[PDB]
């Protein structure tokens, strides 16, 4: 076959749109997503949640290296305590508008042997039958695009309750951290540091 | 599609051929009736305003000339074998009257005895005189021709005719050339192509560098070297059925590009001698043949010669492009093996049809030899054939929805025919091997056929359609579609291993199909089918037909699909096709499938359709040659190769600036905006 200088008119602009739209989705996407603050509430429910991170994060932090302060700790702690629309918005609208505004030609010739099957689907736009193998209409190059795109995205540059039983749950949590795990650090220091630096 | 290239595209001419009668109008007086190219049948009639050459209707009346007459007006035409007798009207061609009683009345055509009335060519140069007062009014040079005066009307709206040249026609008015015709292309018999075309590692690194960097120191959307490029400039080299070859220009509506005359008296065949599309030899009628020269300057003849018995001939067959050989069947039945010229076991099988019968011919060690006969018996008679048009070969197999394949039969030495018999009634169509003579195909029709109307048989890439008017189902045209497969199981290739078997079919161990067939109901009467074709088979092969009327259509192949079901059984029928269009054997008429949308195009009793190849495979050339020329360009699919005519080009590039605009709204506001208030710095 012989396609002619179409080239311009389809494949650049559909390379330029998929850059523009995507880099336009990371931009709306994160428009959208707007915190601002917590909230605008009183004092003090932030005040015990913040209490609450303390003991959650004396679970995994303050929990290895207090050997000696261990107890020390709990008989406080029990006192003091008691996107799929970005996926569906742009790419499905715009297999739409693909298939309105380019249909019914042969654009390109794909370097690999697909199996007849995805010949099937993928030349919507003609209507003969024993075509070949290999050459495919514009639909396919999208086909392409979209899962081939995320080093295009790297390379210009883009990147990524119940208010009370449940605090008597981490209550529970604070029972069971007494002697659950007393974690062997402020003993092997010693056998760790002599094992290593050398 | 078609309002914007409507009459661009399409390229019609009109020949009416050397003129025999011509008869003033009874009312709009610049207007004629032409009678043309008398045949043993019928004859071209029309109608014509004389101050231009705008035809107004043409016919081909079923009467030789010398029944044409005017009455006693009314132009009486009278059947002397029987007495049937048609009065038609000469300004619209009504037919007033008819009968078979009696003839109304005749008066044989008068004489034209324009000299010593208006004539007198003296001084080489012609004066129309005055009958009395012979003041010598609107004198006017003899051209280097000059043959005769058609027609010369003296009243107020006048009009001169001449017939300058053998082939070159001038019309005149108060002297000035007012209009001109050229009818040397009335009718051509065979035809050939002619295309036009444009026009150590270290050193290499800077002479690119330097002619290129010369180089590289909007759109515009030029014609001009877009046709060259997909071969539609070209040029067509018809021969006459007189002795006269031209090229005629694919592009530019056919302005003739070059005429050359012959002394053949008529002409038969046309042949390039080698590849290379630069010399030609054509065949006369009488046993001559002549060598041309075809440059971008005129021709010239640089031989003629006899052949080497002088006798008539009927046709000649094309041998083979290297060897050089040519195969002249002469009337009298007599076979002459051609070594032309140097153009400055191994058999060769060719093979011929006529109407006694299909014979079949082989050459050998420089002579023929009859190698079998086939001719049908004395109430029979052979009606229509074809053979296979060779083909370059894409799929080995026709496929199913579930990836199964039929494996479509591919032997290469077939051709078909047909046999009518009366009293039968019996419509025979044979698919015969074309080397051995073996039959493997017998399919009747008992169905009342006429052998009145015209019948004809084209040969596909697998498939074979041949196409007859019958009664019995309905008195209604009819195609009849044969597809012929190696196993009718669905997955079956039979006996067709390749690597290294090397069947032999002189031998006869070949394997043999097994075939599938159906028809179709058509409502008008087909005159004759070809096939449209690019360089490589590759679109849906487009069978074009020409009808009675001499419209053109084309119907896409895979309408006429055998093994097509009724519809109620295909749905979800996994296993019959990818998108199985269904069989529907009523196939009603699609005014937009249509070729000469508008045009008359009056393709004579004798013509024929070609399938001329050009590059941009979505597109091919079909011309109609013969009585009258015709070409297009024809789509089977619709243009996909070309990018369009008709894009909105526009609203895509708006809609990326939109693209680009609301970048530019957002991205200085919503990187200030989201990274400094989710700070909050
Ligand atoms: C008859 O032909 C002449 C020549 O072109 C043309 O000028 C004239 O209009 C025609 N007659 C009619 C009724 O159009
Ligand atoms: C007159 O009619 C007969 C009847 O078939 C036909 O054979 C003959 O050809 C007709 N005359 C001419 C001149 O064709
Ligand atoms: C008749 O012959 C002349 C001389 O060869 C040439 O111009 C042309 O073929 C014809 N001329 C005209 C005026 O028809």
């Amino acid at each position: 076959l012989l396609d002619d200088q179409l080239k311009y008119w389809v494949l650049l602009p559909i390379s330029i749109v998929m850059v523009l739209t995507g880099v336009l989705k990371q931009y709306i996407m994160t428009l959208i997503t707007g915190s601002s603050a917590n909230e605008a509430q009183p004092r003090v429910k932030l005040t015990e949640w913040q209490y609450l991170q303390w003991a959650q994060l004396l679970i995994g932090n303050g929990g290895n290296l207090s050997s000696d302060a261990f107890a020390a700790k709990k008989e406080f702690l029990v006192k003091d305590l008691t996107g799929n629309m970005a996926s569906f918005i742009p790419q499905t609208i715009i297999m739409w508008w693909v298939n309105h505004f380019f249909a019914g030609f042969i654009l390109m010739q794909l370097p690999f042997p697909l199996t007849a099957k995805f010949k099937e689907m993928l030349q919507t736009g003609i209507i003969c039958q024993d075509l070949d193998v290999r050459w495919v209409s514009s639909i396919s190059w999208y086909f392409i695009s979209v899962l081939g795109l995320n080093p295009v995205y790297n390379l210009i540059g883009l990147n990524d309750p119940p208010q009370s039983q449940v605090d008597k749950a981490m209550h529970a949590m604070a029972n069971d951290l007494t002697i659950i795990q007393h974690e062997t650090c402020l003993d092997n220091v010693e056998q760790r540091v002599l094992k290593q630096y050398m | 599609v078609f309002s914007d290239d409507a009459f661009i595209t399409d390229w019609q001419l009109a020949n009416l051929g050397p003129w025999e009668k011509v008869i003033p109008d009874s009312r709009d007086r610049n207007r004629v009736l032409i009678l043309s190219n008398p045949t043993e049948t019928s004859c071209l009639v029309s109608s014509f305003n004389v101050s231009s050459g705008q035809i107004l209707f043409r016919n081909v009346l079923p009467f030789t000339i010398d029944e044409i007459q005017l009455d006693s007006n009314a132009m009486v035409c009278v059947n002397s074998s029987s007495n049937h007798w048609q009065k038609y009207d000469l300004h619209d061609w009504f037919l007033l009257e008819e009968g078979v009683d009696n003839a109304p009345s005749t008066t044989i055509l008068p004489q034209s005895s324009y000299l010593n009335d208006q004539v007198s060519i003296k001084n080489n140069e012609l004066h129309i005189l005055d009958e009395q007062s012979k003041l010598a009014e609107w004198k006017l040079e003899l051209p280097q021709g000059f043959n005769k005066v058609e027609y010369f009307h003296r009243e107020d709206p006048l009009a001169l005719v001449l017939n300058v040249n053998d082939t070159q026609y001038m019309g005149f008015s108060a002297l000035i050339p007012v209009w001109q015709r050229d009818e040397w292309l009335t009718n051509v018999v065979d035809y050939a192509v002619l295309d036009v075309f444009d026009s150590s590692l270290w050193n290499a690194y800077w002479l690119r560098l330097t002619t290129n960097w010369n180089r590289l120191i909007l759109d515009a959307k030029d014609t001009t070297v877009s046709d060259l490029k997909f071969g539609f400039a070209k040029i067509l080299i018809v021969l006459t059925h007189d002795g006269f070859i031209g090229g005629l220009d694919m592009v530019n509506k056919g302005q003739l590009i070059w005429k050359l005359d012959l002394e053949i008296d008529q002409g038969v065949k046309m042949f390039w001698t080698d590849k290379n599309h630069d010399e030609l030899v054509v065949f006369s009628h009488d046993g001559h043949y002549l060598t041309i020269e075809v440059t971008k300057d005129q021709p010239i003849i640089k031989s003629r010669s006899p052949l080497s018995e002088r006798k008539t001939v009927d046709s000649v067959i094309r041998l083979n492009e290297h060897d050089h050989q040519y195969l002249i069947k002469f009337e009298d039945k007599d076979h002459l093996l051609f070594k032309l010229n140097p153009g400055k076991s191994s058999h060769i099988f060719v093979t011929e049809h006529d109407t006694n019968g299909i014979y079949g011919y082989i050459i050998e060690n420089d002579t023929v030899k009859q190698t079998w006969k086939k001719a049908v018996n004395s109430k029979e008679k052979m009606v229509a054939y074809s053979k296979r048009e060779t083909t370059n070969l894409n799929t080995l197999g026709i496929t199913l929805g579930d990836k199964s394949v039929l494996y479509k039969y591919l032997y290469p030495n077939l051709a078909a025919y047909l046999i009518a018999n009366e009293e039968h009634h019996t419509i025979t169509f044979n698919l015969i091997d074309t080397i051995t003579g073996e039959i493997l195909i017998t399919q009747e029709h008992k169905d009342s056929p006429d052998f009145r109307f015209p019948m004809d048989i084209v040969f596909g890439e697998y498939w074979v359609v041949y196409s007859y008017f019958s009664s019995e189902p309905v008195p209604e045209q009819k195609l009849v579609v044969v597809e012929l497969y190696e196993s009718l199981t669905p997955d079956e290739r039979l006996s067709n291993s390749s690597d290294n078997f090397s069947y032999d079919p002189l031998t006869g161990h070949i394997n043999k199909p097994q075939f599938q067939t159906k028809q179709f109901i058509f409502p008008e009467i087909i005159k004759t089918m070809s096939i449209s074709k690019t360089t490589d088979d590759i679109t849906t092969k487009a069978i074009v037909m020409e009808l009675e009327n001499g419209q053109i259509t084309y119907i896409p192949k895979l309408l006429l699909n055998a093994r097509g079901k009724p519809a109620e059984e295909m749905a979800k029928d996994k296993k019959k096709e990818f998108m199985a269009t269904p069989y529907t054997p009523v196939i009603p008429i699609n005014d937009n499938f249509i070729i000469t949308h508008f045009r008359n195009l009056l393709p004579g009793s004798d013509s024929q359709l070609i399938s001329i190849p050009t590059n941009l495979e979505s597109t091919s050339i079909i011309c109609d040659l013969g009585l009258d020329v015709f070409c297009t360009r024809i789509t089977p699919s619709g243009q996909f190769d070309l990018m369009s005519p008709t894009f909105e080009k526009g609203k895509l590039l708006i809609t990326i600036f939109v693209l680009l605009v609301i970048t530019y709204f957002i991205r200085p506001s919503v990187s200030n905006k989201k990274l400094k208030s989710q700070w909050l710095i």
